[PDB]
RNA sequence: UAGGAUAGUGGCCUACCAUGGUUUCAACGGGUAACGGGGAAUAAGGGUUCGAUUCCGGAGAGGGAGCCUGAGAAACGGCUACCACAUCCAAGGAAGGCAGCAGGCGCGCAAAUUACCCAAUCCUAAUUCAGGGAGGUAGUGACAAUAAAUAACGAUACAGGGCCCAUUCGGGUCUUGUAAUUGGAAUGAGUACAAUGUAAAUACCUUAACGAGGAACAAUUGGAGGGCAAGUCUGGUGCCAGCAGCCGCGGUAAUUCCAGCUCCAAUAGCGUAUAUUAAAGUUGUUGCAGUUAAAAAGCUCGUAGUUGAACUUUGGGCCCGGUUGGCCAACGGGGCCUUUCCUUCUGGCCAGGACUUUUACUUUGAAAAAAUUAGAGUGUUCAAAGCAGGCGUAUUGCUCGAAUAU
């Protein structure tokens, strides 16, 4: 029922975020090879068995 | 005003998109058999579902129904011929068995890994798709070729396309022509 | 180019079209895709029947290569090959000149312009030549 | 038998009875009363193109205290005025008055979506140049 | 009833006469963002939604109407008139019909070339030849559907994990991998001789000569609180901006916003909107609920509707043909006899007569358009497909198919 909220602060956080750049990284393969890259990463040499398995831990 | 050209979907994505058990079981298949997609497993699951529903449709009849005898013997011989169905297990209650790994074992990729000749399922996949191995004299570059019984004794390299003779190959040709340039004339 | 092979399969004698007709299976190992001229030469010196009465077509090579299957005809004369073949193959072999005309729609437009003229039209041509005095 | 006839000659009672009781379904009612073609500010279509009149700031009721940036749009095929949300951090700097936008629904099939009172639609394309690509800076809004 | 009309039946029309005809088993009217069907989507069974659109049937050529010609039209790439548009004009007159092909304007969320050609499929004609925007070819085409590149294998190196052994140094070989050093092989993406393809080409299938080392020839789309696979990492913001299908985040240490890194899911695809199907036993015949959650009429009578007790040749005995499975039982079948019409005569299941309770149910079969679905065979390289194809004396030829089911 309120229809005239002020539009001044629009785009605030997007425009005042600090711009950083993407880091140049080596290319991860695509397709079949990438699934192979996942496969050893999960089943063959599964590294952290802290409790069970963590696909993305922090700085633990 | 023509005749229509028919087609069909050959796969069916599962109903729950994220089950940890199914993702683990399908990455295990994709790593043991060297696949690209999960669609390369969903296609095999589609084949199993159609074969298996047809088998149930025959099992619900009585024995010595002529449709049961004809379609059962036909489906059994088609499953035996590609080596999916074993030789002792030949009676239509064994095609209701017969998991996905039995079809995923008989592809040209895995059979090229087994019969020497490839030393890896990834090397087998790349060997197949790079205009190597032939079955008859026919070069096949389809890693889901699904070899038969009477053709698995014919998987070998091409009469063209080196590792079968017939030329060195362009990186070997260039490395020779740069070996034949600096040292000599 | 290794002594390659010709094979003629499925041969039917057609005395009512005055020809032999067959499938041509060509093994050409270590050679891409032989020719049509050279296949006509190597069939004319097998059927002993004068290459301008030998026709070949079809001929897509196998996947992987080394083999190509097409169709062939051998007529009882060049005089009957000039009466039972289509004109495009008789152009291909050099046995009829490629009779060029104008385009499709240029012929259609010329037909439509002739449809508006009744008679030979030379009376109309001289009558509109007479128009230039008013 | 508890509530329904069962005898073999009683299919007319069953037909007319289920045909009467189907009207309590919301979907069947709105599909056989033609709500889509008369009500529901589109034509029952999926997207619709319209022209921005003014920019609104709609206050989110109850929770999520914020000003959702919306626009008031007059549809071309109807002339119906319609409030439409302009989704992302920014993007009211990309819509301007008297442009043309393409509205889509919110995936709630009516029923103004989140904490927004009355706004049933979102803006997809302004001036033909696709607000997602305008907000990811891979496309440039035209001159006029 | 009689006449007219018609190609012909007929209230089709006319004259005279009669008062009938339909309807709660839904007539009649209304709506249809309704052409009908074969079919399509959805996959327990039952269903539910869709079918403008490749085939069949119908209808229309701007809206109506009228008609000529002909075997056939109420024809519109024929005519006539009226209405609505709309074009040329020397102002008098003339000509019109893209819901054919291409194209344009408009409309809208929404859809291609003013291209080549009769070579194939077939049609037309006085016809072997001519013609065919039917049709085919190509341009555009992420509407859908098929297949499946974006790398593979080493060795060395520190580090393991195994273990022969451990009194106590470590590695050496069976190697799984983390390696910012390295190594030669392999391929098509492209380009291109030629040949093939083709009516002529383009593309495909072949193939010389080029064409892989990271600056490539570099994979994206959506997400990381739960649902729901995947962070409590870092910087920014501070109920602002914004996110969020739902529940919920944001008010200074935000796992949810804006970014970086990492990870996840699908992948040449992925997201969003709307509609529909499953989910949904939330439409319930299968198969819902009705004391209190929504819902037993206040009560009885009562018509159509739906439903409606039991009873009439049961049993026993003989014989014959089988079809599975190990002389044998079982499974069904048929003829006799047990107080037991078989519709009945005529002269050979025929064929003249005389008549006979009627349905519902069910088995079997016919007659059943293709395509689509199901399905048999077949190595389109696989596959979607297609209906092919396979074999020899491959210098003169043999043959299986193109089932079946619903």
């Amino acid at each position: 029922a309120k229809v005239h909220g002020s539009l001044a602060r629009a785009g605030k956080v997007k425009s005042q975020t600090p711009k950083v750049e993407k880091t140049e990284k080596p290319k991860k393969p695509k397709g079949r090879a990438y699934k192979r890259l996942l496969y050893t990463r999960r089943f063959v040499n599964v590294t952290l068995v802290n409790g069970k398995r963590r696909m993305n831990p922090g700085p633990s | 005003p023509r005749a229509p050209r028919t087609y069909s979907k050959t796969y069916s994505t599962p109903k729950r998109p994220y089950e940890s058990s199914r993702l683990d079981a399908e990455l295990k298949l994709a790593g043991e058999f060297g696949l690209k997609n999960k669609k390369e497993i969903y296609r095999i699951s589609f084949q199993l579902s159609k074969i298996r529903r047809a088998a149930r449709d025959l099992l619900t009849r009585d024995e010595k129904d002529p449709k049961r005898l004809f379609e059962g013997n036909a489906l059994i011989r088609r499953l035996v011929r590609v080596g999916v169905l074993s030789e002792d297990k030949k009676k239509l209650d064994y095609v209701l068995a017969l998991k996905v790994e039995d079809f995923l074992e008989r592809r040209l990729q895995t059979q090229v890994y087994k019969l020497g000749l490839a030393k890896s399922v990834h090397h087998a996949r790349v060997l197949i798709t790079q205009r190597h191995i032939a079955v008859g004299k026919q070069i096949v570059n389809i890693p889901s070729f699904m070899v038969r019984l009477d053709s698995e004794k014919h998987i070998d390299f091409a009469p063209t396309s080196p590792f079968g003779g017939a030329r060195p190959g362009r990186v070997a040709r260039r490395n020779a022509a740069r070996k034949a340039e600096a040292s000599g004339e | 180019s290794d002594a390659v092979t010709i094979r003629t399969r499925k041969v039917i004698s057609n005395p009512l079209l005055a020809r032999k007709q067959f499938v041509v299976d060509v093994l050409h190992p270590n050679r891409a895709n032989v020719s049509k001229d050279e296949l006509r030469e190597k069939l004319a010196e097998v059927y002993k029947a004068e290459k301008d009465a030998v026709s070949v077509f079809g001929f897509r090579t196998q996947f992987g290569g080394g083999k190509s299957v097409g169709f062939g005809l051998v007529y009882n004369s060049v005089a009957e090959a000039k009466k039972f073949e289509p004109t495009y193959r008789l152009v291909r072999y050099g046995l009829a000149e490629k009779v060029e005309k104008a385009s499709r729609q240029q012929r259609k437009q010329k037909k439509n312009r002739d449809k508006k003229i009744f008679g030979t039209g030379k009376r109309l041509a001289k009558k509109v030549a007479r128009r230039n005095a008013d | 038998g508890k509530g329904k006839p069962r005898g073999l000659n009683s299919a007319r009672k069953l037909r007319v009875h289920r045909r009467n009781n189907r009207w309590a379904e919301n979907n069947y009612k709105k599909r056989l009363l033609g709500t889509a073609f008369k009500s529901s500010p589109f034509g029952g279509s999926s997207h619709a193109k319209g022209i921005v009149l003014e920019k609104l700031g709609i206050e989110s009721k109850q929770p999520n205290s914020a000003i959702r940036k919306c626009v008031r749009v007059q549809l071309i095929k109807n002339g119906k005025k319609v409030t439409a949300f302009v989704p992302n951090d920014g993007c009211l700097n990309f819509v301007d008055e008297n442009d043309e936008v393409l509205l889509a629904g919110f995936g709630r099939k009516g029923k103004a979506k989140g904490d927004i009172p009355g706004v049933r639609f979102k803006v997809v394309k302004v001036s033909g140049v696709s607000l997602l690509a305008l907000w990811k800076e891979k496309k440039e809004k035209p001159r006029s």
